[PDB]
């Protein structure tokens, strides 16, 4: 019977990778050896070394019938380790959990409390949608005691089996009902949660749970007069999860409606005004109270003091605060609207932050707050931001710019300049979806062409090698040749489109290394498209795709000898299947 | 031409290093820790790693990783038979290689850096030269670096001349899951521990098939080596005219020769394994041993390597001859057979249970190797003839070789 | 060492 | 500490001068930052013990870049060191000497490196050719002014073998750096005095005087005849780059051989066990060797025709190590061996490295298509993977019958129906591509190619790109070639990519699509189900300017990369 | 005695190459 | 609640680990590893607070060994670090003195401990006396 400690010891003893899994390997050896005996002795042991091993990393799937047995044991260590077992090793994809059922359903009446609050606990902690469903009854059963102890565990199952279970709510509608007179903190608390879930839930028991919104009122009210607690209160600030719980319950309950709003104003005043967010409880409970002001109907002056105390806590040092602040920020974008806007100066200088947190959050708010108005104001401070943004920023910046542009752009011709920009710097960060999109705003803009065509070949002759600006390029030159170059039938004087610089950019990007088979695919069809497009480069793109037609990918080679197809035998019917594409939302 | 020859640690920590050529930062070598892990977690990791511009070359010791970092175009291979240099001269000064000898030899370690190359070139490799001239317990280089003669130290005294050879034979043979042997190849190995006085000129002789054709003799039994590999000391040049092994013995123990050539006999030892694994039931190991070998030689140590379930406890054990003992580290059984004379048959049925729980992933089929080495047995047949040992004052020496036989790369496939 | 030192230092 | 150990170094007791030094260099390897005691250190330098010496030596270079001020202060201690009678202590000198990254310490140098160059100790001579080199390297008009290419030349033919080596190594380094101009090459007498102290070199000597032989060009047959039989013998030595190098100066002697002459084919026999022992050398040089093997392998493939069993890739050989042997299988298969090359890619596609796999695999449907011989044999194997139930192993299976089906598919109508009922609910691109392509274009053999492209058009407006390209393909191929079956298949394949369907390569597609089908529907057969060529596969072997070039550049870092020696340099 | 094969004495050269 | 809650020590070695979301034993190692990488790769003045995955990673370790929090964003930050430090000051007052050392030897413990604290990611004691009495009854039960 090697003890855990020992087993400890024997893994900080070794210090190569292999010697420690040659240890691990035998201990493992030695537990499965053990256990193949049917041992009950050295169960507890055994158990302990197995759930060591297996969080430094090692196999335990043999371990696994050793701990349902000792879950059906009759030791209170036994008991305690098997449920330990099922908890850390067993899940629902690990389908062991299913011989468990008859030992949960045997320990849930047993008299010891330690035995049923660790299978309450082992249950919420491994719910299941079939061992809800067999266990559903117990669930409810115990949730109508009066013990204190064992409220909370019953809450917090009745609360995973909804969780796991939504069609289960149903049962759990009067066994919580007169339930907000519990004397004791995590009774009450756990009620408070059992109600938010069910509200979050469904949207049917909002009537019937708003009708306790005095009784929760009149509960926060009581905790926030005693601002000293013995237990529960640390750093000042008594039941601070109560209190949090109090403040999510007001700001989800009656967020619609406006005797709710009003029922918690009171409440919600005085708690903005008699709480001291001098360290991080106090803190937190101003913030879930800005939050839950900003979702309800609450007052003018309650939405005041909530602005004020975001743009206070934005002025805070604390990186926890600022993000805090940030978030909040970006919660009441749609909400306020018109008073975030006297933040744009920490919206900015957050951009600038050393925290990643913090410039993410700052990004954010900048994005969800252009308007109409200061977009193109805040373009400028878009594109500063993505050119000096860090790799993991850079495509987010060029994602929230194009969607800017294509949301709140103020004119096609600035867009088009924006988006052709993006494009540009972006290089390898731009999004391949977004290539899509960028093709449908193109196609649906029939009134700059011509200059986008241009800026499109200026910018395909001097790189190649970005995949969503050359297929953006490939796209728009497909789409508008018989504008890029005007008169190029024949020679004529030195303009930028001579009607020969396109088809061998077109042929070096299909022949280039740099091509995904995406972007070779778009050139390929923008040259077949060229044929009847263009009638100046005629008699050539023939012989290129027949040589095309070849190529080691078999979409490629199909696509190639098709074209070649084409060009042999409808030369004709080239032009009548190479209408423009329509141009849809 | 690596800009910097280092000595990492298992932790990451550089035990010591040396600048050649200056052209690389040393701060390059706290990346080399994490590209190597990455390269390690994504099954991207090689020995020469590369970091920007620079080339971090780096080899697995026995407890730190010789990094070697380079920035231009340098000879791989020079700097990996530098390396291997290197790590020759410190397991010759220093019995242990680990990080107890890195940080207890410093004032001697830098002081064999600098001596053994300068500028990215090395210049000293003979560990005898390099403790003549530098010792951890300084006088002027010795002459034998500068002279012709830098294998073979000239005013060596014994009071008696014994040189002992030993030929070294690797039965390697890569036997297939069908039953058929696909690499069957035993490399020879003449090691000779020379210990006289003065600075002998060995004459080597054997029954080379080459010489023995040459001479017109080619019908007796004669070894043909398809790759044979001089020493330092021997001379390239009379192998190549007429296949003299003539050059100087080295004080103690060197490889003068290395046959190596492809092998068509019968293995020596012929082991049948069966597998008769239930459905997580139970195994079955089924191993049958027969000793293809001549019945005069026994192989001394022979362990067969049968690997085991990984997940498989509670094993029993019923053979014939020889001792099996289950290692749960190595996750296979040996058949641990103290002496195995040739021609003998030994079979074993190996019996344990399995979990009931299926395993998530699967474990692979390694092959089974045995660990035979009968010595005194010449399986190539090749007889050494006579070594020319001649010395300028003159003296009778008494040589000694011994043959041993071994198994080397002596792996079944799995079925 | 640094692990023999208290979580909260209380 | 800090102060503790100025005040010993400020000492005059050389038992506390000595343990400072220690505790110096302890701490300074431990990481310590011990400049700051440099300027210390240096009044106390001149010492008669050589351990004192060459720890202070060691601590200038390591703190001359450092502080290129307080170096100042040994210029006089080095020059009165340089005249050192002992050998070793000169040699040391000369060491520090160029180990001082100083742009005005290496100026008053040159004189020290001057009186060195011309000294009479084997090892004097090579530290000064060091010197001199290091001094070139870090300052090439420095070593132009003060002359040193003509000693360094005269260097090589003189005694002191070692000596002359480490002098040709050097003035190598320095061409190699130089821009080609007044280049250091040698007449054929030079070439011959080279190979004369070939013999006598060193085993560092001997790859500085190989290195030389390859930049000269032979012209002659009679000098390239010489040139191989003298680096013939070096084909036997134990070393592992000087044997390297010696197969890289055979190489490019070879460039200029005669096929006619028997010489060439002597050192191709000769060459074969060279490379066998080579095989069989560390891992560290394992993947060195495959790459040189690799890399005149497409120069003289006829060499190592009948080395295939080496080939095999070892149990305990590394990951690096398995995928060269199995590159070099690849690149050395042939239809002699191809029983082998298939039971090795069957042995090798049950192990348990994922990457191993799908090595095996490409490298198993590479030989498949480059030797059509074994078409049969890769088909049988490529069905035995997927039947084998892996999802990897199901995945390259379908990758190299998608493969084989574009190259060789006169003879693939057997297997369409093995492959459509192969476990298709795999939802990997590679897989799910081939398998819509290989059903489109062989739409024959199978009676429910309608049925089962039902299953994949539930997503093909969400699917991919190339997923969707590839589904409308193959739904358009099956209505030109089974209309009756597939009328409302292609209808509703053309709505969905031609409305729901916002690609624009992909919506151009299916309006070409739908163009063609509404136009002449008996034109589309022609059009669209038309008869492609013979599919021009991708040749791995290398361009030749590329490959003479490699031939010249062997056993360099440009080798194992695969990449110009100029393009891998930074 | 020795494992792996007891020493054996060595000739100087073929007596009967001449 | 909280998705899943590890104790992982500057090194990389994790001492606790308590995941509240079924998860596949690779993707899970997966996770850790990443969350690791993450607080190994993040400075001082990081606020504590990241969000990988739409989850409130919060990292926040008093001591060598750091402790990560995965929540939901649907609460507020503060609350998850307040959580954090009530839990720690249990375990403290539960153990004495409690260090890396003695976290790997009451391994057991700190997880019985964990479980009666908090149950499926949500808070089940919101009292700290009240929760120390209860875990000191269950092991005199013995």
């Amino acid at each position: 019977p090697i003890r855990l400690r020992e087993l400890i010891r024997t893994i900080r003893t070794a210090r190569t990778q292999a010697e420690e899994r040659e240890m691990i390997q035998k201990e493992c050896a030695a537990i499965r050896s053990s256990f193949r005996e049917e041992d009950n002795t050295y169960r507890c042991r055994n158990v302990a070394k197995l759930l060591y091993m297996h969080m430094l990393g090692y196999p335990a799937h043999f371990g696994q019938l050793e701990c349902l047995k000792l879950i059906a044991s009759q030791k209170f260590t036994d008991k305690r380790i098997g449920y330990l077992g099922a908890m850390l090793l067993l899940d629902e994809r690990q389908d062991v959990h299913l011989l468990m059922t008859n030992c949960i359903k045997n320990d849930l009446n047993h008299s010891t409390q330690f035995v049923q609050g660790l299978a309450l606990c082992t249950l919420g902690c491994m719910g299941s949608s079939e061992m809800c469903r067999d266990l559903a009854g117990e669930v409810e059963k115990l949730l109508k005691t009066s013990n204190s102890y064992l409220r909370k565990k019953a809450a917090l199952c009745a609360v995973h089996v909804i969780r796991k279970v939504p069609e289960l709510m149903e049962m759990f509608l009067p066994a919580t009902k007169n339930l907000l007179n519990e004397k004791n903190h995590g009774v009450l608390h756990t009620s408070v949660v059992l109600l938010t879930e069910m509200c979050e839930r469904s949207p049917d028991m909002l009537a019937h749970f708003r009708k306790l919104v005095p009784q929760l009122v009149r509960i926060l009210k009581n905790l926030i007069m005693s601002g000293y607690s013995p237990e529960h209160d640390v750093s000042g600030i008594s039941d601070p999860f109560l209190q949090v719980r109090i403040l999510r319950l007001l700001r989800i309950l009656g967020r619609n409606d406006d005797d709710s709003s009003e029922a918690m104003n009171d409440i919600l005043a005085q708690v903005a005004t008699n709480t001291e967010t001098s360290k991080n409880v106090g803190n937190a409970i101003l913030y879930e109270t800005v939050l839950t002001i900003m979702d309800i109907k609450s007052e003018s002056g309650l939405r005041v003091l909530a602005i004020n105390i975001l743009g206070r806590f934005l002025l805070n040092n604390d990186k926890n605060i600022r993000y805090v602040a940030l978030t909040s920020l970006l919660k009441t974008v749609q909400t306020d609207h018109n008073a975030v806007q006297r933040h744009r100066s920490t919206i900015v200088d957050c951009l600038k932050d050393l925290d990643v947190s913090i410039k993410r959050r700052a990004m954010e708010l900048s994005f969800a707050l252009v308007n109409g108005n200061n977009i193109r104001g805040m373009m400028k401070e878009l594109l500063y931001f993505l050119d000096s943004c860090e790799p993991e920023f850079k495509a987010d910046c060029a994602s929230g710019i194009f969607l800017a542009a294509e949301k709140y752009a103020p004119s096609k011709r600035w867009h088009i300049d924006t988006i052709m920009r993006v494009l540009t710097t972006a290089g390898s960060y731009v999004r391949d979806d977004a290539v899509p999109n960028l093709i449908q705003l193109i196609t649906n803009s029939v009134e700059m062409h011509a200059y986008t065509v241009q800026r499109l070949y200026k910018a395909i002759l001097g790189d190649y090698s970005q995949q969503p600006l050359v297929q953006v390029a490939a796209w728009c030159i497909g789409e508008y040749g018989d504008l890029l170059v005007s008169g190029q039938c024949e020679e004529e004087e030195p303009i930028q489109v001579t009607e020969d610089e396109v088809l061998d950019i077109l042929e070096s990007v299909l022949i280039s290394n740099m091509s995904t088979s995406v972007t070779r695919g778009y050139a390929l069809t923008a040259i077949m498209k060229l044929s009847t497009r263009f009638t100046c480069t005629v008699n050539r793109i023939k012989k290129v795709v027949s040589i095309y037609g070849s190529s080691i990918d078999v979409e490629l080679q199909q696509r190639a000898v098709e074209y070649n197809a084409l060009f042999k035998k409808y030369d004709h019917m080239r032009s009548a299947l190479l209408e423009r594409m329509p141009v849809m939302e | 031409s690596a800009s910097a020859v280092y000595v990492l640690d298992l932790k990451g920590k550089v035990l010591i290093c040396r600048n050649y050529r200056g052209d690389v930062d040393m701060s390059e070598v706290e990346h080399f820790m994490p590209i190597l892990m990455e390269k390690e977690e994504e099954g991207m990791l090689s020995p020469i790693l590369a970091h920007g511009g620079v080339r971090f070359m780096w080899i697995k010791h026995n407890n730190l990783y010789l990094v070697a970092t380079s920035k231009k175009n340098a000879c791989v291979s020079l700097v990996f038979s530098f390396l291997y240099k290197v790590v020759q001269v410190f397991s010759e000064y220093f019995k242990e290689l680990e990080e107890e000898s890195i940080r207890d030899n410093f004032v001697i370690i830098y002081e064999l850096l600098d001596e053994l190359m300068d500028f990215g070139y090395p210049q000293t490799t003979d560990s005898k030269i390099l403790q003549e001239y530098i010792t951890q317990e300084a006088p002027r280089p010795p002459a034998t670096v500068t002279n012709a003669v830098s294998w073979r130290s000239e005013g060596i005294k014994y009071r008696k001349n014994e040189v002992f050879l030993d030929v070294i034979e690797a039965v390697n043979l890569l036997v297939s899951a069908n039953g058929n042997v696909l690499r069957s190849e035993i490399v020879g190995s003449i090691k000779m521990r020379v210990f006289l006085s003065g600075m002998p000129e060995l004459r080597l002789g054997l029954n080379d098939k080459v010489l023995f054709d040459n001479t017109g003799r080619g019908k007796s039994k004669s070894v043909e080596l398809e790759d044979v590999k001089f020493h330092q000391c021997v001379r390239l040049s009379r192998f190549e005219n007429d296949r003299t092994i003539s050059f100087i013995p080295p004080d103690g123990e060197f490889e003068l020769m290395s046959y190596r050539l492809n092998t068509h006999v019968k293995p020596l030892i012929w082991i049948e394994s069966v597998i008769e694994k239930h459905s997580h039931s139970r195994i079955e190991y089924m191993v049958k041993a027969k000793s293809q070998f001549k019945r005069r030689s026994t192989a001394n140590n022979v362990e067969i390597h049968i690997p085991v379930p990984n997940d498989a406890d509670s094993p029993k054990f019923k053979t014939t001859v020889g001792s099996v003992k289950w290692v749960p580290e190595n996750s296979e059984i040996v058949w641990s057979v103290k002496s195995f004379p040739g021609g003998k048959e030994y079979l074993m049925r190996a019996h344990f249970g399995l979990p009931s729980v299926e395993a998530e992933d699967k474990e692979g089929k390694p092959p089974i190797s045995v660990k035979f080495e009968i010595p005194y047995f010449t399986t190539s047949g090749i007889q050494v003839r006579y070594l020319k040992i001649i010395e300028k004052s003159g003296y009778q020496a008494l040589p000694w070789v011994r043959y041993i036989t071994q198994n080397g790369d002596y792996q079944l496939r799995t079925q | 060492k640094g692990e023999n030192t208290s979580l909260l230092h209380p | 500490e800090i102060f503790e150990l100025k005040a010993e170094l400020n000492s005059d007791k050389k038992e506390k001068k000595k343990e400072a030094v220690k505790k110096v260099i302890a701490s300074m390897t431990v990481g310590k930052d011990v400049s700051a005691l440099f300027p210390d250190v240096v009044n106390c330098m001149q010492t008669d013990n050589l351990e004192l010496k060459k720890l202070v030596y060691l601590y200038l270079m390591n703190y001359a870049k450092s502080q290129p001020d307080m170096a100042i202060m040994a210029v006089n201690t080095f020059v009165k060191d340089c005249e050192d009678p002992n050998p070793l202590i000169r040699a040391l000198a000369v060491r520090t000497m160029g180990c001082i990254r100083v742009d005005k310490i290496t100026e008053y140098l040159c004189e020290p490196l001057r009186k060195c160059l011309k000294d009479e100790d084997p090892y004097v001579r090579k530290t000064a050719a060091v010197c001199v080199a290091k001094l070139h390297d870090i300052n090439a008009q420095l070593v132009e002014d003060q002359g040193f290419l003509d000693t360094l030349k005269d260097l090589i033919s003189d005694s002191n073998p070692m000596v002359v080596a480490n002098a040709v190594a050097a003035l190598s380094e320095i061409a190699e750096s130089h821009p080609s101009s007044n280049l250091l090459d040698l007449n054929p007498q030079s070439i011959n005095k080279l190979l004369t102290a070939l013999n006598e070199c060193t085993e560092w000597g001997q790859i500085f005087i190989l290195d030389c032989l390859a930049n000269y060009m032979p012209k002659d047959d009679r000098e390239a005849q010489s040139i191989c039989e003298r680096v013939t013998p070096r084909l036997s030595h134990a070393n592992s780059a000087v044997v390297l190098s010696a197969v890289k100066v055979l190489m490019k002697f070879m460039e200029m051989l005669s096929k006619d002459l028997d010489y060439y084919g002597t050192l191709l026999k000769k060459l074969a066990p060279p490379l066998v022992t080579l095989l069989s050398a560390e891992p560290e040089l394992q993947y060195v060797a495959l790459r040189n093997i690799n890399l005149i392998v497409q120069k003289r493939p006829e060499i190592l025709k009948h080395e295939m069993k080496v080939f095999f890739v070892k149990y305990n050989d590394p990951i690096y190590v398995k995928l060269e042997k199995l590159d070099i299988m690849i690149r050395l298969a042939s239809q002699a061996n191809i029983a082998q090359v298939l039971a090795e890619l069957r042995e090798y596609a049950t192990e348990v490295d994922v990457d191993f796999v799908r090595k095996a695999v490409r490298a198993i449907g590479r030989c498949a298509i480059k030797v059509e011989q074994s078409a049969e044999r890769c088909v049988s194997t490529l069905l035995d993977l997927i039947q084998t139930k892996v999802n990897y192993v199901v995945q390259e299976a379908i990758v190299v019958i998608k493969d084989i089906f574009r190259k060789y598919p006169n003879k693939y109508e057997s297997v369409i129906a093995t492959l459509c009922e192969n476990l298709d609910s795999l939802d990997e691109p590679e897989a799910r591509a081939a398998m819509i392509w290989i059903v489109g274009e062989y739409a024959e053999r199978i009676d429910n190619a309608d049925e089962l492209l039902e299953s994949f058009l539930e997503g093909f407006h969400d699917k991919s790109t190339q997923v969707q390209l590839q589904l409308l393909t193959a739904i358009v191929k099956l209505f030109l070639k089974k209309p009756t079956e597939t009328q409302e298949l292609v209808q509703q394949v053309l709505s969905l990519a031609t409305q729901d369907s916002d690609n624009p390569d992909l919506r151009d597609r299916g309006y070409i699509y739908w163009r063609l089908l509404s136009t002449d529907p008996v034109a589309a057969k022609e059009v669209v189900l038309a008869e492609k060529p013979l599919i021009s596969e991708e040749t791995d072997l290398i361009e030749p300017t590329l490959l003479d070039e490699l031939i010249c550049y062997i056993g360099t870092l440009a080798s194992v990369y695969h990449k110009p020696p100029s393009a891998f340099v930074e | 005695d020795r494992k792996g094969g007891s020493y054996s004495q060595a000739a100087g050269s073929d007596s009967a190459q001449s | 609640m909280i998705h899943f809650i590890l104790l992982f020590s500057r090194q990389g070695k994790l001492r606790l680990q308590k995941w509240y979301i079924t998860l596949p034993d690779k993707e899970r190692k997966k996770i850790t590893r990443e969350i690791v990488q993450i607080i190994l790769s993040r400075g001082h003045r990081t606020s504590s607070f990241v969000d990988w995955k739409e989850l409130k990673l919060v990292y926040k370790r008093y001591a060598s060994l750091y402790f990560c929090c995965a929540i939901e964003n649907q609460d507020n930050e503060l609350l998850t670090l307040e959580i954090v430090h009530r839990y720690v000051e249990l375990l403290d007052k539960y153990f004495g003195n409690v260090c890396e050392l003695d976290i790997i030897f009451n391994f057991e413990k700190a997880y019985f401990i964990l479980d009666e604290f908090i149950i499926g990611g949500e808070i089940q004691e919101t009292s700290k006396k009240i929760a120390v009495k209860a875990i000191e009854d269950s092991d005199m039960l013995q």
